[PDB]
């Protein structure tokens, strides 16, 4: 504890996501709605948009 | 306003054992990287040494006006190098104050 | 858990000693790190072993 600030212990916890076309399994809260067909909409395909 | 000068010349440069020295958080360079200093290998080096505030840190850096910047030490516009700030509260700071 | 001088080396393309001998990160790296002080937790007087 007498050392100086730049040799402190820290703990770091790395978080790699895997950015890949495998299916998804892991990720964030979004309300899924019904899917139409054959009509100009704005779509999200597991988190791409268009 | 003082800073003192040291020439290092005609030796083996090893810059991996900076970080046992002083406990600083970042090796902040500008013409060159941190992590290439070992390869490569220049003609001369030269170490500024003084105390500032802390306020006054940001100061020391090419095309900067302040006090410390224009008055007390200034850096080249084409200033290639490497600066190195840590705190120093343990060591030159005093109850009665430090003059 | 490292030391505060080698938080730095904890990112894609860097060469030091937790970087080149203990835990590299790769060029094409996407993701987060996060890392805090734990002073509290993880110190000793006596010396960690
Ligand atoms: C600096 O010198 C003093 C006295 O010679 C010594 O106690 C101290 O450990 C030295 N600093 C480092 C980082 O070795």
């Amino acid at each position: 504890p007498t050392y100086g600030v730049g040799h402190q212990p820290y703990r770091v916890v790395v978080l790699s996501f895997e950015l890949l076309h495998a299916p998804a399994t892991v990720c964030g809260p979004k309300k899924s709605t019904n899917l139409v067909k054959n009509k100009c909409v704005n779509f999200n395909f597991n988190g791409l948009t268009g | 306003y003082a800073w003192n000068r040291k020439r290092i010349s005609n030796c083996v440069a090893d810059y991996s054992v900076i970080y046992n020295f002083a406990p600083f958080f970042a090796f902040k360079c500008y013409g060159v990287s941190p992590t290439k200093l070992n390869d490569l290998c220049f003609t001369n080096v030269y170490a500024d040494s003084f105390v500032i505030r802390g306020n006054e840190v940001s100061q020391i850096a090419p095309g900067q006006t302040g006090n410390i910047a224009d008055y007390n030490y200034k850096l080249p516009d084409d200033f290639t190098g490497c600066v190195i700030a840590w705190n120093s509260n343990k060591l030159d700071s005093k109850p009665s104050g430090n003059y």
